[PDB]
């Protein structure tokens, strides 16, 4: 459906960043962060031995670190069966990525409204501009012509609108998740029920 | 000639699209004037009728002995039966690409690149990419930081006996922490900085009169407008809206002290410089320095 | 001065690293004042979030004006010709063109104002609560009121929008050492207060987390907690225990 | 192409209406995976405590 969706000068343009640098990015946060904590979002990477970064962790949220020290096989096995928990919840059920889907979902919808709305008469005679010019002449076919110029383009203009809108939504989205990249990973929070569920 | 001026300054622009064109104008007729078949080229045709333009391909998908068109999703006409050889053929539209321009900005010199969004350029120096292909520049095997994006991780430059060069972007140095579990890395001094953020609060208060603009000082106009009555007292309010709507903006942003504050005569703040910052009574207003540096650097 | 300690004592560095270098942050901050400064009054113009708004305002007006000198279909651009120049049973028509070709361009022009409107609101929104957060108070969200810890900030108006002088602390040159988790001591693993333990090669000593500063190991600066016999990596040392020289 | 001459200043309207879209989206991704200088490599030793 993509190049029949293209054969209408609707074109698609692809992004900047390819896929290989986002995950060059997100592999380098990963890094940074299991390595070095949090200094890394705040100047130079100042590296540190993991158990005392996350006592460090700990230390934040009130309970002293004597308690990490003396659990920390326990706290590793609670940590790797979460881990395997999640990674089994997301191969097992469909509706956990709704939102992603959601947006190309909607993206595709209005772009498919807008591609089979060219084939209505909005009170022309037809929806082929060749058919009105080679069954009609100029002094009776503009009023053919204008009527179809006049509907085509307000339907262009109410799908501008929606993807102005949309955009705006998405934008919103797009700076809460950027603080949310800023706050959560670079550095523990303190925001109650913001980067997570519980003490973070 | 797009952009509306003499000057263009540095980065992608976009000029009018491109076109592949008709090369061949065939048509087919029953047995009762008929031409020959062409493949393989971006084509007229025209079939009992059936008007369009393509490529027009031989089809691998079975038919019904009584089916002449084939359709889609979206309902386009991509395969027809020939009524003069009966032959089920494939179409698949010509017409495809934007024509975009990169250039460093006519200030440093007057050397451009042609970029063609989606088309394998055996149409019309020559370089593919994964974006279209890029005439005008020249690819190079290093990686520098992104300067004019194209898109799909290529960035072009002009710096080089000066050339257009299009590499892909580097996202930055590469290093590696030497992570060693009693290993651990301390500060010894430190570094003050001073950092700028910059933040729109409020657009120029507009408006609009509905029948001074639509009409003119006429006396018909208005009462052929009256038949879409309430139309523009609408747009005066949605626009008198906007207009309360920044005043409150620059209201809430900065009216966040109840009292006005001087500062004392003397500056023995511990041994800092404000003198750049704090107001100066000299000036015929009572902006402070930077304060009239930016507000210079906006015509 | 004391401010300025208080404001350090926030991002869990102790004052005695101010009031000891008072002279060398003073001139420190001078010079990035005096640098950003010379970084903007110059032809290295970066004003493009404040410029952007007046360029989209003046091209929208630019359109919407424009949009009055097209004839939508009619036989004229100005009303005062197909009214001179047609009796009105015939000018009927031609007047309702240009009237809902006008009326539409109108619409447009009112929907973008409104969508622009809704983000500019955004704008001014997050800039409040920077306002309200950063200089009215010490802030600890990272990288939201500057880049690296934050010390202050003071505002500066500009026009049609704020601009932001984030003053932030930033570490420097490092020193690598080996480090360890507990010290078992004499049966009792002492852990750290508040700070780190770190080794210059042979000695060993306890210092915080964000500025090099060595001191020695005693029971005050660490606290017992359990037997050395079950935290993973364990260095045997001393402590110091400061009552009995002085008790003896 | 001619009759649409009557409104021409429309489309020139719509087109950078849309690329404005266009770009703001690579900017969105820009401030979301974009906060590290540098480019880091985990040492190819697995030790983190458990």
């Amino acid at each position: 459906l993509i190049c029949a969706q293209k054969f209408n000068g609707l074109t698609v343009l692809p992004p900047l960043l390819t896929d290989e640098m986002i995950a060059q990015y997100t592999s380098a946060l990963l890094a940074g962060t299991i390595t070095s904590g949090w200094t890394f979002g705040a100047g130079a990477a100042l590296q540190i031995p993991f158990a005392m970064q996350m006592a460090y962790r700990f230390n934040g949220i009130g309970v002293t670190q004597n308690v990490l020290y003396e659990n920390q096989k326990l706290i590793a096995n609670q940590f790797n069966s979460a881990i395997g928990k999640i990674q089994d919840s997301l191969s097992s059920t469909a509706s956990a990525l709704g939102k992603l889907q959601d947006v190309v979902n909607q993206n595709a919808q209005a772009l498919n409204t807008l591609v089979k709305q060219l084939s209505s008469n909005f009170g022309a005679i037809s929806s082929v501009l060749n058919d009105i010019l080679s069954r009609l002449d100029p002094p009776e076919a503009e009023v053919q012509i204008d009527r179809l110029i006049t509907g085509r383009l307000q339907s262009l203009q109410t799908y501008v609108t929606q993807q102005l809108i949309r955009a705006a939504e998405i934008r919103a989205s797009a700076n809460l998740a950027a603080t949310k990249m800023s706050e959560c990973v670079l550095g523990q929070s303190k925001r109650v029920d913001f980067c997570g569920k519980g003490y973070h | 000639c797009t952009l509306k001026s003499f000057t263009v300054e540095k980065g992608i622009y976009q000029t009018s699209n491109f076109r592949v064109q008709p090369t061949e104008s065939i048509v087919r007729f029953p047995n009762i004037k008929s031409t020959n078949l062409v493949k393989n080229k971006c084509v007229n045709f025209n079939f009992n009728g059936l008007t369009g333009t393509g490529v027009l391909t031989e089809s691998n998908k079975k038919f019904l002995p009584f089916q002449q068109f084939g359709r889609d999703i979206a309902d386009t006409t991509d395969a027809v039966r020939d009524p003069q050889t009966l032959e089920i053929l494939d179409i698949t539209p010509c017409s495809f690409g934007g024509v975009s321009v990169i250039t460093p900005g006519t200030n440093t010199s007057n050397q451009v690149a042609v970029l063609y969004q989606d088309v394998n350029c055996t149409e019309v120096n020559v370089f593919q990419t994964r974006a279209g292909c890029l005439i005008g520049a020249e690819h190079v095997n290093n990686s520098y930081e992104c300067d004019i994006p194209i898109g799909a991780g290529i960035c072009a430059s002009y710096q080089t006996s000066q050339s257009i060069i299009a590499y892909t972007m580097s996202l930055g140095a590469e290093n590696s922490v030497a992570y060693s579990n009693n290993s651990i890395a301390i500060p010894t001094n430190f570094t003050i900085s001073v950092t700028t953020e910059i933040l729109p609060v409020s657009m120029t208060k507009t408006s609009v009169d509905c029948t001074m603009y639509i009409c003119g000082d006429s006396t018909e106009c208005s009462n052929l407008l009256l038949q879409y009555g309430s139309f523009c007292t609408q747009l005066n309010r949605a626009l008198t809206g906007i207009a309360v709507e920044q005043d409150k903006n620059t209201q809430e942003v900065f009216a966040q002290v109840k009292q006005i504050y001087k500062t004392p005569p003397i500056k023995d703040f511990g041994g800092f410089n404000f003198s750049q910052i704090l107001p100066d009574p000299s000036k015929p207003s009572k902006r402070s320095f930077i304060e009239d540096l930016l507000f210079n650097k906006v015509t | 001065a004391m401010q300025m300690a208080y404001r350090f004592n926030g991002i869990g560095v102790t004052q005695n690293v101010l009031y000891e270098n008072q002279k060398l942050i003073a001139n420190q901050f001078n010079s990035a004042i005096g640098k950003i400064q010379d970084s903007l009054s110059s032809t290295a113009s970066a004003l493009g979030k404040l410029q952007d708004v007046v360029n989209q305002n003046a091209q929208a007006l630019n359109t919407l004006v424009k949009q009055l000198s097209s004839n939508f279909g009619a036989i004229s651009s100005v009303l005062n010709d197909i009214l001179s120049r047609l009796d009105p049973p015939e000018a009927e028509v031609q007047i309702d063109r240009l009237i809902t070709g006008r009326l539409q361009s109108l619409q447009t022009y009112v929907t973008q104002q409104l969508i622009r409107a809704a983000e500019i609101r955004a704008s001014a929104n997050l800039a409040a609560t920077k306002m309200s957060e950063c200089v009215l108070g010490q802030s600890k969200r990272v990288d939201f009121c500057g880049k690296g810890y934050h010390l202050m900030s003071f505002p500066q108006s500009a026009p049609h929008g704020v601009v932001f002088l984030h003053v932030t602390y930033v570490p420097a040159q490092e020193k690598n050492f080996t480090t360890a988790p507990a010290i078992c001591h004499d049966g009792k693993a002492h852990f750290p207060r508040e700070g780190v333990f770190v080794s210059n090669g042979t000695h060993w000593f306890v210092t915080q987390r964000n500025f090099y500063e060595p001191q020695i190991i005693t029971t005050d600066n660490t606290f017992v907690s359990g037997n050395c016999d079950v935290v993973i990596g364990i260095v045997n040392n001393t402590v110091y225990d400061p009552l009995q020289p002085e008790l003896d």
